[PDB]
């Protein structure tokens, strides 16, 4: 895995971020957001 | 609706108090990032917070002397950077305690575990552990750098 | 627990259900607790602005990535013998060997080759370099930042719009018709006359230089005056070259029809002299309804005008009928683009309009396919909605005796003479299908009932097709209709007369007999539609059914049983036979132009006629390449998709266990579940927040439905691209 | 010819703003 | 000599279709923009429908930007 467009290390962790970091945080936030036992 | 399309108002509803209700100060967005913090997060016992904010700053306090300390053009960059970063972390852990024996020495307040003396102390305890390792797992991935290229590229499959 | 919302009861549900319908009632706002009819218009329209902008930053990823790790400016070069570069592939997981197989069409990294034909479009349209698409790609992030600060601003009180605001039919027409629809094609219009046909002829226009070289030498003095056909000067020769000078005319609205000879797509004066009449006749459109000048009319006074004897009512207070109710909207917006998504599909395979795009096989392919599932998709949502309109909004003392209620008052004869065509076809077709079947099993095949499509062929003749020999109309010469001295009637002809193009493509038996299987399949698709419809408000199973709403499990086992009763159930049921529909469909467009693309017709002449030669001669047979993707010796640029062909596979075969079998099976097994954690230790120190439970009976369908149609668009869509890949057309 | 490594982080810069706009039209279509 | 091109005197195309139209459309604006039409020092009296419509100064100002109007687009027109 290589890449000689510009700037080609920004897959590099960009994939790692996509597929990992955001998946996590996103289902996180959204997991503590739905079982929030707020009233209202 | 009405009037107020205003986007600052008095903190809290008490203008003659020193503060501002800002996009900044006190927006819902800042009042649940800030407020979801290691420091704020709710029920979380001090020993955790520090912890977390352990982790984070040792992760990170790798990076200056890594790639800008005395070292950095030696063969012990990443040693190098290793060791400024524990010792930064030793001596922030013993500020941290200092702190915490000089302003409870009175008595104990009760809203705030983690504003009393036994709690700032787990705090200090859980951030020297998590900034020892948050240091060590940064030097032990920059050590080793050339293995995590070549899992991030499948040079090994 | 606060989610959702916008719903107290799902709110105060203690199951994980209170999530999943969390999630599946979210946009129907109309139901959200405390919902007005202002506050529901007023999150339409900001939702309208968010879904604007994501459409955008979309657009802008194409653009970028085809700028950035795409071969656009070599593929200019050798369009024909070059394949277009979509994006980069960043994959950790790939051997060795993917990464060699994906190193393709020139690249010196992991690629994949596009199929949307985005290339064809921006070579066309005049952008030449990665420096033009990548301006386009920020200028489409700064539109989309534009669409979205509008839409949060429109939710602030003081930009909030009144209701009547929304509810102003006629100035909206007005300004969509001459402003949305008319000044965007006089604008684009403007960009292929200024830009697109200068690029064409080997100038460069651009920001730079397009306020000082005009689109023709004349410039504006011929059209200010008479002498309009300066215009259509001197064409591009049939020589001419694109993208050079060679052979390159100077007019800029032309109407010689045909195509260009060398890109084999529609020549670009045409399409600009197409989108300034466009234009012209749009504008004029956009005033016909009555705003604030006292001029125009009113809908209301035309449809209320429009009665017969024979009608009863006509079309009184259709007007706030439709006015009224979202879902009236939105079916007719849904079956209207359906249907000219339908043509788009039709028109560009047939008449394309992007250089070179004629000769990339796959990307036609995938171009039609696609946008036949978009209109398959549409045209079922339109008559949902219908039905949701006659569930929660149809009034019958407004709509009394109109030809909306009275479509209602004899729906019977309506369904049952669907019922009735249905039978007909389906009987026929199946039966002359078998009986072919049968003959050439036999080895007779001299015995098929073969039925030449004479009438579709008498009017591909009228249009100027000779092949058959009907001389009607364009295919006689000395028709009154062929004797105009039609500008575009030459090259039209010459067109639809050689045996090159996908121009009103020769039919046979086999069309024939897929077109009836086409009408089955449109005709079972609308009966069960339109039967969900009708019978949305009412039948004698469930002479109550308006007070339990579009969506509702079933009325129980009584009263002989009632299991998907609901016209949300139609719905679902309808979805099967439009994706079997479009199955058919799309079968027939791939297998006949990989017959017109290997140059071997005969095959589809031959062998449409009876299934087998469908199931091995077009299903069997074009697999083989995409079955060998990877295998035991090694692996190519084809493992990709014989992956996702077992990926879609697997993904149907899954929603088949959502649909056969049913819910309280699978709740007693999740109670025995339940038990075994409450039961175990160590796992007892954790417990569910949401009381796990089965999913519920309309989740089940959708769910299933959901798979099957995931399984069969991925199916079909890998084993489309990777044979005409593979083969090359 | 090819895009640069500057033009590459110049459009990450300008995607920031719709980013913002999107996280606002989303929060407030929450009320 | 690279010298943005003007065009000379033409009185057919630069004085009607240009500088007399676009002096016409600064009139109309400025009939439809100008709050203060006939709130001028001078009169200048038989109010009149476009040439010398509303007030003196209406008349002028409006003049006086249909004249930048025009050299803008007599100039715009001919190259640069
Ligand atoms: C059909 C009408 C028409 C046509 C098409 C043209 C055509 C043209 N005009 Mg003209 N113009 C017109 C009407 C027209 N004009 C009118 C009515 C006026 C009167 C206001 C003008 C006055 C005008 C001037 C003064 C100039 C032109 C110029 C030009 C040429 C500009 C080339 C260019 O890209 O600019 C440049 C492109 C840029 C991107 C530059 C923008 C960057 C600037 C410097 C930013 C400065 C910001 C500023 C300080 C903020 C304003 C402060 C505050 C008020 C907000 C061009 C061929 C220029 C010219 O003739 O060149 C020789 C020029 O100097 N026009
Ligand atoms: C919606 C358009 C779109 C799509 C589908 C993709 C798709 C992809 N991009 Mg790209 N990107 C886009 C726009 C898009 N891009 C734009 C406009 C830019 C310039 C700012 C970039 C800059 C970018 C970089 C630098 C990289 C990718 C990469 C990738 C690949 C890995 C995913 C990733 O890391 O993305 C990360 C994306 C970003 C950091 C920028 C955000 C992209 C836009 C602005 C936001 C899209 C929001 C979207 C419309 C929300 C709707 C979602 C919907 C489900 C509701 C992937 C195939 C990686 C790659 O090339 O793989 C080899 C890579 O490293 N993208
Ligand atoms: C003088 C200022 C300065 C300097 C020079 C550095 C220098 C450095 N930083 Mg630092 N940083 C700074 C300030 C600075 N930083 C500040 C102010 C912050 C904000 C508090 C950060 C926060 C930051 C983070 C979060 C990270 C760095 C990292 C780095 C190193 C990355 C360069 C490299 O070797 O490539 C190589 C880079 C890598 C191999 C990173 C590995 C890929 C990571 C794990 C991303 C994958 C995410 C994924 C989801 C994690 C999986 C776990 C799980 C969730 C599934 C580098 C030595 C990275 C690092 O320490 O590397 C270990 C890193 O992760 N910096
Ligand atoms: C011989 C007795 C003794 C010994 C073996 C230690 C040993 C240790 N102490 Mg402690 N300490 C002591 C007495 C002692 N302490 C007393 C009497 C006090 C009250 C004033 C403290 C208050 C103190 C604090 C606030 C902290 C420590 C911490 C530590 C650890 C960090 C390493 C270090 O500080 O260097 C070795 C130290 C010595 C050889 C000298 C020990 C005797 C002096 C008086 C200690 C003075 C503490 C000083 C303010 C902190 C040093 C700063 C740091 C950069 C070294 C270490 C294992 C840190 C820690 O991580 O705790 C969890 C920290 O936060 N000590
Ligand atoms: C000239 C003034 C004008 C213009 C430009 C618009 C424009 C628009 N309005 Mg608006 N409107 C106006 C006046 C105007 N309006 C007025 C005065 C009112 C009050 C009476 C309204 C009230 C109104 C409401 C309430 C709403 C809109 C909405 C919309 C958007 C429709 C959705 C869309 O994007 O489809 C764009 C359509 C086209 C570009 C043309 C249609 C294309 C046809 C179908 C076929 C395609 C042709 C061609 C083959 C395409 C090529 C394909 C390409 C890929 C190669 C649109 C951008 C909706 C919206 O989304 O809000 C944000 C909406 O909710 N309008
Ligand atoms: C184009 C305009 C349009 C508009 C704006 C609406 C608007 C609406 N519809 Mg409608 N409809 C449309 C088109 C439209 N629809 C079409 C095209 C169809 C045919 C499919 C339908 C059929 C239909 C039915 C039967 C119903 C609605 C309903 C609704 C309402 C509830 C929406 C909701 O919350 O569901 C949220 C949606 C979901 C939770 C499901 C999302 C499914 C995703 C997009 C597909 C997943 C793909 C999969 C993950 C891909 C994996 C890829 C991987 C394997 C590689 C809402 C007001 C419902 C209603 O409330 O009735 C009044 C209702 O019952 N619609
Ligand atoms: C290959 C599978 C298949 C077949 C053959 C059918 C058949 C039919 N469906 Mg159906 N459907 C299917 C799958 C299928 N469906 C699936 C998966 C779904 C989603 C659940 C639906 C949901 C569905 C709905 C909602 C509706 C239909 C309708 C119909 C009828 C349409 C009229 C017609 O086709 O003309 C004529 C019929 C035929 C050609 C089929 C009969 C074929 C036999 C062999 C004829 C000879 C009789 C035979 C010799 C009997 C002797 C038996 C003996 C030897 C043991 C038809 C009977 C519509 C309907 O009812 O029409 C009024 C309707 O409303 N279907
Ligand atoms: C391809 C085959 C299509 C299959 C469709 C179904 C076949 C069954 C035949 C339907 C008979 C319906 C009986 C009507 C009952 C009936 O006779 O009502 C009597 C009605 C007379 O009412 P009036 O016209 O006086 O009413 C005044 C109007 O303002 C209100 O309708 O006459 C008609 O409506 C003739 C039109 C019927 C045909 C329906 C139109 C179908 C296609 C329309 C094409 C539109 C083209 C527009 C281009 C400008
Ligand atoms: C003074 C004035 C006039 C003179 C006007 C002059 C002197 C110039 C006007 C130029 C204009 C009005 C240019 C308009 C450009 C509009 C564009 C460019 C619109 C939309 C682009 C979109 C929506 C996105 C397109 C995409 C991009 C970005 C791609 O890169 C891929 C394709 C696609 C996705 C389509 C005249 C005398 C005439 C009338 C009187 C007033
Ligand atoms: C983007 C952004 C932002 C920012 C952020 C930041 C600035 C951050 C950084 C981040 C970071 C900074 C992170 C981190 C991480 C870390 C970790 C993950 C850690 C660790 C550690 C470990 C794991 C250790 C271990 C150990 C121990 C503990 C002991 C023994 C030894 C050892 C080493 C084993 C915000 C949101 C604000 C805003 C928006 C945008
Ligand atoms: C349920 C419902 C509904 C409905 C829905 C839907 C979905 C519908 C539809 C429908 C459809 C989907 C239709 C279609 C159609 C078509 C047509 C109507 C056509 C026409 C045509 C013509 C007329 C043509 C002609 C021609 C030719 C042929 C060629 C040459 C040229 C010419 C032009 C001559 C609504 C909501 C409304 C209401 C409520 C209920
Ligand atoms: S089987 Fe299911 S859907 Fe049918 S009646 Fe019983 S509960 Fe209802
Ligand atoms: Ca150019
Ligand atoms: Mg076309």
């Amino acid at each position: 895995m290589d890449g000689s467009y510009a700037a080609s290390y920004l897959p590099w962790i960009l994939i790692p971020m996509v597929g990992w970091l955001f998946p996590a945080v996103t289902m996180g936030l959204l997991f503590i957001h739905i079982e929030s036992e707020g009233e209202g | 609706m009405a009037e107020s399309n205003q986007v600052v108002q008095a903190y809290n509803g008490d203008p003659f108090v020193g503060h501002l209700s800002t996009p900044i100060s006190d927006s819902a967005f800042t009042r649940t990032f800030i407020g979801n913090l290691p420091a704020y997060r709710k029920g979380l016992s001090p020993i955790l917070r520090g912890l977390e904010v352990g982790m984070a700053h040792g992760y990170f306090l790798i990076g200056p002397w890594t790639l800008l300390g005395p070292l950095r053009d030696s063969e012990y960059q990443y040693i190098g950077g290793l060791i400024g970063a524990l010792a930064l972390i030793l001596v922030a852990t013993a500020a941290l305690s200092s702190y915490g024996l000089v302003t409870f020495q009175g008595e104990q307040g009760s809203g705030d575990t983690l504003q009393t003396a036994d709690g700032w102390s787990q705090f200090a305890a859980g951030f020297f552990v998590g900034g020892m390792g948050g240091a060590f797992v940064a030097y032990f991935l920059l050590e080793n750098l050339s293995v995590v290229d070549g899992i991030f590229r499948g040079l090994f499959n | 627990t606060k989610f959702p919302k916008f719903s107290q009861d799902l709110a105060q549900d203690p199951t994980t259900r209170r999530i999943w319908y969390g999630i599946a009632t979210a946009h129907d706002f109309e139901t959200h607790d405390g919902m007005t009819e202002e506050n529901l218009y007023q999150k339409i329209f900001a939702s309208h602005f968010g879904h604007i902008a994501i459409i955008f930053l979309w657009t802008s990823g194409t653009l970028f990535h085809v700028a950035w790790q795409g071969n656009f400016e070599q593929w200019i070069k050798d369009p024909l013998n070059i394949r277009p570069i979509a994006h980069a592939i960043w994959d950790p997981h790939f051997g060795e060997g993917a990464v060699n197989a994906f190193t393709q069409a020139g690249a010196s990294n992991p690629v994949n080759i596009a199929y949307s034909g985005v290339y064809h479009w921006f070579y066309t349209i005049g952008m030449t370099t990665n420096q033009e698409l990548y301006s386009g790609a920020v200028f489409l992030l700064v539109l989309a930042s534009l669409f979205l600060f509008a839409g949060w601003l429109h939710l602030q009180p003081k930009f909030r719009p009144s209701l009547a605001w929304f509810k102003n039919a006629e100035s909206r027409l007005n300004h969509h018709l001459a402003g949305l629809f008319g000044v965007s094609s006089l604008a684009w219009a403007g960009h292929l006359v200024h830009v697109a046909i200068p690029e064409a002829r080997g100038q460069h226009v651009g920001w730079d230089n397009f306020l000082s070289t005009p689109p023709h030498p004349a410039g504006l003095m011929p059209f200010f005056t008479g002498n309009w056909g300066v215009y259509a000067a001197d064409p591009d020769t049939a020589g001419h070259i694109f993208g050079t000078s060679e052979g390159a005319g100077t007019a800029i609205l032309t109407f010689l029809g045909g195509f260009h000879p060398q890109t084999e797509s529609l020549w670009l004066t045409d399409i600009a002299h197409h989108h300034l009449a466009i234009a012209v006749i749009f504008i004029i459109a956009g005033h016909m309804y009555r705003t604030n000048w006292g001029i125009g009319h009113s809908i209301k006074e035309i449809l209320n005008a429009h009665k017969g004897p024979l009608t009863g009512a006509g079309h009184t207070n259709l007007y706030d009928t439709i006015n009224n109710s979202l879902h009236f909207q939105l079916g007719l917006a849904l079956a209207s683009l359906g249907v000219i998504t339908s043509l788009v599909a039709q028109h560009m395979y047939s008449l394309p309009s992007y250089a070179f795009i004629a000769q990339d096989h796959t990307t036609q392919a995938a171009l039609y396919t696609h946008h036949q599932y978009i209109a398959g998709f549409l045209m079922v949502g339109a008559f949902a909605h219908g039905a949701i309109f006659f569930v929660r909004d149809y009034d019958p003392v407004a709509n009394k005796d109109n030809v909306l209620a009275r479509m209602l008052e004899h729906k019977e004869a309506l369904i049952s003479h669907l019922s009735w065509v249905s039978l007909f076809l389906g009987f026929h077709t199946l039966g002359l299908y078998v009986h072919n079947d049968v003959v050439v099993a036999f080895g007779t095949p001299e015995k098929q009932i073969l039925i030449e499509p004479v009438f579709a062929q008498w009017i591909q003749a009228t249009s100027g097709k000779a092949l058959y020999g009907f001389d009607v109309l364009l295919s006689n010469p000395d028709s009154i209709a062929s004797t105009t001295g039609a500008a575009w009637l030459p090259g039209w002809l010459d067109a639809i007369n050689s045996g090159t193009n996908s121009l009103f493509l020769t039919i046979g038996p086999g069309d024939f007999l897929v077109h009836h299987a086409i009408a089955l399949g449109l005709h079972t698709t609308a009966l069960i539609l339109i039967k969900g419809a009708l019978d949305a408000r009412g039948s004698k199973l469930m002479p109550d059914k308006k007070d339990f709403g579009y969506s509702f499990p079933c009325d129980g086992p009584g009263r002989g049983g009632t299991c998907d009763i609901s016209a949300w159930d139609a719905f679902y049921l309808a979805m099967f036979w439009m994706l079997n529909t479009l199955g058919w469909l799309t079968f027939y467009w791939h297998w006949k132009h990989l017959g017109v693309w290997s140059g071997n017709v005969a095959q589809f002449n031959e062998n449409s006629t009876y299934l087998m030669g469908w199931f091995r001669d077009y299903l069997w047979a074009n697999s083989a390449q995409l079955i060998n993707g990877y295998n035991p010796y090694g692996v190519n640029n084809l493992s990709v998709w014989a992956w996702m062909f077992l990926f879609g596979h697997l993904v149907w075969a899954t929603g088949f266990m959502f649909l056969i079998s049913w819910r309280g099976y699978w709740q007693e097994l999740i109670e025995t579940i339940v038990w075994a954690h409450e039961r175990t230790p160590l796992a007892n120190l954790v417990r569910w927040k949401d009381k796990p439970v089965a999913l519920s009976i309309v989740q089940a369908r959708l769910v299933g439905l959901a798979h099957f149609t995931v399984g069969y668009v991925l199916t079909y869509a890998a084993f489309l691209i990777a044979s005409t890949a593979g083969k090359f057309g | 010819m090819a895009l640069s490594d500057t033009q590459i982080l110049a459009a990450l810069v300008v995607a920031l703003l719709p980013a913002f706009l999107a996280f606002r039209l989303s929060t407030e279509l929450y009320k | 000599l690279a010298q943005a091109s003007p065009t000379t005197a033409g009185w057919s195309l630069s004085v009607g279709i240009i500088m007399c139209l676009c002096n016409v459309f600064a009139f109309v604006i400025g009939y439809f923009a100008i709050q203060k039409t006939g709130k001028g020092k001078d009169l200048a009296l038989p109010q009149l429908a476009s040439k010398k419509t509303f007030g003196l100064p209406e008349l002028l100002a409006t003049m006086s930007f249909g004249h930048i109007l025009g050299a803008g687009m007599v100039l715009g027109l001919a190259s640069s």
